[PDB]
RNA sequence: CAGUCCGCGGAGAAGCCAUACCGGAAGGAGUGGUGGAGCCGACUGAAGUGCGGAUGCCGGCAUGAGUAACGAUAAAAGAAGUGAGAAUCUUCUUCGCCGUAAGGACAAGGGUUCCUGGGGAAGGGUCGUCCGCCCAGGGAAAGUCGGGACCUAAGGUGAGGCCGAACGGCGCAGCCGAUGGACAGCAGGUCAAGAUUCCUGCACCGAUCAUGUGGAGUGAUGGAGGGACGCAUUACGCUAUCCAAUGCCAAGCUAUGGCUAUGCUGGUUGGUACGCUCAAGGGCGAUCGGGUCAGAAAAUCUACCGGUCUGCCUCAGACGUAUCGGGAGCCGAAGUUGGAAACGCGACGGUGCCAAGAAAAGCUUCUAAACGUUGAAACAUGAUUGCCCGUACCGCAAACCGACACAG
RNA sequence: AGCUGGAGAUACGCUUUGACUCGGGGAUGUCCGAAUGGGGAAACCCACCUCGUAAGAGGUAUCCGCAAGGAUGGGAACUCAGGGAACUGAAACAUCUCAGUACCUGAAGGAGAAGAAAGAGAAUUCGAUUCCGUUAGUAGCGGCGAGCGAACCCGGAUCAGCCCAAACCGAAACGCUUGCGUUUCGGGGUUGUAGGACCAUCAAGCCGAAGUGGCUGGAAAGCUACACCUCAGAAGGUGAGAGUCCUGUAGGCGAACGAGCCCUGAGUAGGUCGUUGUUCGUGAAACGAUGACUGAAUCCGCGCGGACCACCGCGCAAGGCUAAAUACUCCCAGUGACCGAUAGCGCAUAGUACCGUGAGGGAAAGGUGAAAAGAACCCCGGGAGGGGAGUGAAAGAGAACCUGAAACC
């Protein structure tokens, strides 16, 4: 029993957001934001190949398969990228409305 | 007011070899006393009743991975109605 | 007039149990969203009792 | 463990494991092998700081040892089935053991142990395909049975009331409180598993109302009766219930040496309604009137007191007719005669005894007040109403009390 | 922008006309329980009265009072109060101590108590109460034994003193031989260097500066070459050790509703008898304190100054209220030369399992891995278990999943 958010229940992506991995094999990889999963600090892009096994369960078979799958990772994955890549991120900048904070690195948006 | 009083038509085989003979039977809330479940009747289906008997039921006491715990408590009721039968058509089908 | 639709959602919610019990239940959320329905009747109902009488 | 240095570490820390090396000892290094994430050395500071013992404590593992036993000396044997596997589970045919029990029904008390389908870890003193064990799902029905919506005993309460450092101790009425009083149905059928509950046949109870008879008096938290009670013996009738037979009915054989049925086996009535049918036994006297001083007053009801003339009521149970069941059996036969006989029924019987044997409501009878006396009390029929809790299963025991599938 | 409790599992779905989640109020809230319509073996039985269509709603205990409206019960420790131990020490043991300890019972609050001098005291000073230091083991008490043990001065924490009876006016109602006096209301009146009359911000939250390439590796946060931010190098997460990846931190903002500063007290003062508190055990025993019997004085008056007397000083009793400093810690945050699974609370959760008719007693605790990728598939076996294969850095991790010492086999 010990929560998993030392990072307070936030996150730095939206769902579908473009992503790029820090760490890992997959560092320096791209994907866009399939499952975000705030609490416990999950993240599923595009990419992360994992190899699931299964003919043993009889419910979608009496056989099964192995198949190819997304294994969901940490919250180190660089958030949000640019014509730069990685890097982090200010916000407050606003909208056509400013009702948005928005997101920027040297300058830009998203 | 009276659609809450029925938890649930029993099922079963013999629930149903009675119903085959026009009698029905349903759990009722165990708090239901005898008039006010054949008046929920009468309104619910719009048949008479003409009889009626009625039994308390304390659930199994049955245990899932070493929690052992009492289940809730049911009170079936049986009732029979007068020549005007057959209910809702909602027998076996 | 609110007494009616409360009693009209009361028994399709016991219509609901009664095919629960039995092996037809083919979408359980309108089980709870008719309750809620329900709660939100009452919970006006008295929002206008102590309107206007104070 | 702490402060400060020096540093080391996924080319791998602590910890664990060997080791012939090193200091005078407590000790400490080198190298190797696990291990996989923290840690050594120096200086200082503080301690829950050094274990062989305490019939020490928590824990694990030994010895006794494959030893004692496997929980009544009421024995078991063959076939056949199932199955991965069977001395043990299923079935069949013999065998043996209890039979005022080792059968059946209840109360407790336990709580799903009940039934069905499945399972095989562990529980079962061996096995296990089985179980009272594990899984899932069903089963539990009441106007009339027990309790409650009635009553009271002991006892416990208890406004008022009597006391007492406090908390509290008593305590009249009333109330609670069954082990007792009171009260309306029996016969039959059946889920795998419920039954005076459900179904079938036909009863009863109270309540409300209607139709009608009647067409007027009802008649209380108060009075009165009664309910209301001991023990031992014992007369008469009877039932339950069991015995006999060349009674009836049903079915078939038999053979071994015989019996050819007069032999063998089995059955041989339960409820209800109606009787100018038979019946022991049991109960009961009956009004008119007087007195106030009796029942608070009342009273047409009780008590006291005086006068007045076998009979009634009753059916225990039997017998007949009908009917509704059941009924051996291959849908349905017969239901006789004689006898025995209860602690049960008639009854609240007789007789004897002394230790002198509940209360209370229901109930019957009276008036008080009040309500009326041309829509009474009551009765008859029809209709309508019938609430709550309990009911499965074990229940002299493998399911309750004994830490156990316990010789209690 | 996700949510759909732990809970890890499917299906059904809710959400960018705002979900969830977080702070704030509202509204529902079955039955028991002080339980309170009446009964009762808690969580279940049985009623009555008004609404009256019915389903459904409200009332029906006792105590104080006209009437509002209070009260009953609960609360870890803390407070005050009514009762009040015994082991034990005394190397025995009665007085003594253990001790007004433990315990029971009552009242109450976030505190409570106490408190505004008929005082301490010996300077003709002090000026409410509580608490700490000290005076000081001084005085003193004690089978003068074991032992028990003050107070003033002084130093701090906190410091506020306010109100009524009573002489006197106005009655008003009632009490009597006639402009008067029992308890009620306003005025006025509160004392000792005598007074007074009547006549001269924190809550939910938002913003938040700064790093990339190569190397080892399974993995980068390590190493390394160059940098950058710092009112931020507290901390935790991320495949291993990250100021610059995340969450944060310093700083800053932040709300409709939200909590929070001639009189002056009599059945009494006093006394005798029984007793007791402070160091006070009859001692020369004052004083308070009350059970019983008694029973004063008024301002040229009353109580005390430790038997008692005179003098000399302190003070005005028999009516009340009064924050704060003080105690505790069920609960919250922070912190630690505190523990780290026999330690530490009994519990890494459980007052459970279990033991007891009961009051009551009362446990063991844990660890895959980075992430489930939680072992497809094949083999022997009903299984169980195992061998291959794969996943993975490691299967020298495989769910009897960190290490894996010793006994023992
Ligand atoms: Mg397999
Ligand atoms: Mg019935
Ligand atoms: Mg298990
Ligand atoms: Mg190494
Ligand atoms: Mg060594
Ligand atoms: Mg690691
Ligand atoms: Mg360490
Ligand atoms: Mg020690
Ligand atoms: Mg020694
Ligand atoms: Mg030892
Ligand atoms: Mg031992
Ligand atoms: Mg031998
Ligand atoms: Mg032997
Ligand atoms: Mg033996
Ligand atoms: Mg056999
Ligand atoms: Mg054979
Ligand atoms: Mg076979
Ligand atoms: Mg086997
Ligand atoms: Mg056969
Ligand atoms: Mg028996
Ligand atoms: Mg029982
Ligand atoms: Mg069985
Ligand atoms: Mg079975
Ligand atoms: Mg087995
Ligand atoms: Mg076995
Ligand atoms: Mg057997
Ligand atoms: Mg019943
Ligand atoms: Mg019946
Ligand atoms: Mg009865
Ligand atoms: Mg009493
Ligand atoms: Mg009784
Ligand atoms: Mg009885
Ligand atoms: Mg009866
Ligand atoms: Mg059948
Ligand atoms: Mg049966
Ligand atoms: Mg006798
Ligand atoms: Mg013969
Ligand atoms: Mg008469
Ligand atoms: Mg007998
Ligand atoms: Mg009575
Ligand atoms: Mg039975
Ligand atoms: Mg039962
Ligand atoms: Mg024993
Ligand atoms: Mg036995
Ligand atoms: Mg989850
Ligand atoms: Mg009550
Ligand atoms: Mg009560
Ligand atoms: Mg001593
Ligand atoms: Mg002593
Ligand atoms: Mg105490
Ligand atoms: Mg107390
Ligand atoms: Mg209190
Ligand atoms: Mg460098
Ligand atoms: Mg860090
Ligand atoms: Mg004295
Ligand atoms: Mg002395
Ligand atoms: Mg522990
Ligand atoms: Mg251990
Ligand atoms: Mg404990
Ligand atoms: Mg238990
Ligand atoms: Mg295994
Ligand atoms: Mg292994
Ligand atoms: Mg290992
Ligand atoms: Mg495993
Ligand atoms: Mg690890
Ligand atoms: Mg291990």
């Amino acid at each position: 029993p010990s929560a998993g958010s030392h990072h307070n229940d936030k996150l730095h992506f939206k769902k579908g957001d473009t992503v790029i991995v820090l760490s890992g094999k997959h560092k320096g990889q791209t994907g866009k934001v399939l499952l975000a999963l705030p609490r416990d600090q999950k993240v599923v892009v595009e990419g992360v190949n994992v190899i699931t096994k299964n003919v043993k369960p009889s419910m979608t078979n009496p056989q099964g398969g192995q198949e190819q799958r997304e294994l969901a990772l940490h919250a180190s994955k660089v958030a949000l990228v640019d014509p730069e890549t990685g890097k982090a991120t200010r916000v407050r900048k606003q909208i056509v409305d400013g009702k948005k904070v928005r997101v920027a690195v040297a300058s830009g948006k998203t | 007011s009276h659609y809450d009083i029925l938890q649930a038509p029993v099922i079963s085989e013999k629930a149903y070899s009675a119903m085959e003979r026009g009698v029905y039977s349903f759990w009722v809330s165990p708090k239901a006393t005898k008039t006010e479940i054949k008046d929920a009747i009468q309104q619910a289906f719009g048949v008479r009743v003409i009889g009626i008997s009625t039994m308390n039921v304390p659930g199994k006491r049955k245990r899932v991975g070493r929690f052992i715990g009492q289940r809730n408590d049911r009170k079936k009721a049986i009732v029979r109605l007068a020549e005007g039968q057959s209910i809702e058509a909602l027998a076996g089908q | 007039d609110f007494a009616k639709e409360i009693d009209a959602r009361k028994k399709e919610l016991m219509e609901l149990r009664f095919q629960a019990a039995a092996g037809q239940l083919a979408q359980p959320h309108r089980v709870r969203q008719l309750r809620r329905e329900v709660a939100q009747l009452n919970t006006v109902k008295a929002e206008l009792a102590r309107k206007g009488e104070q």
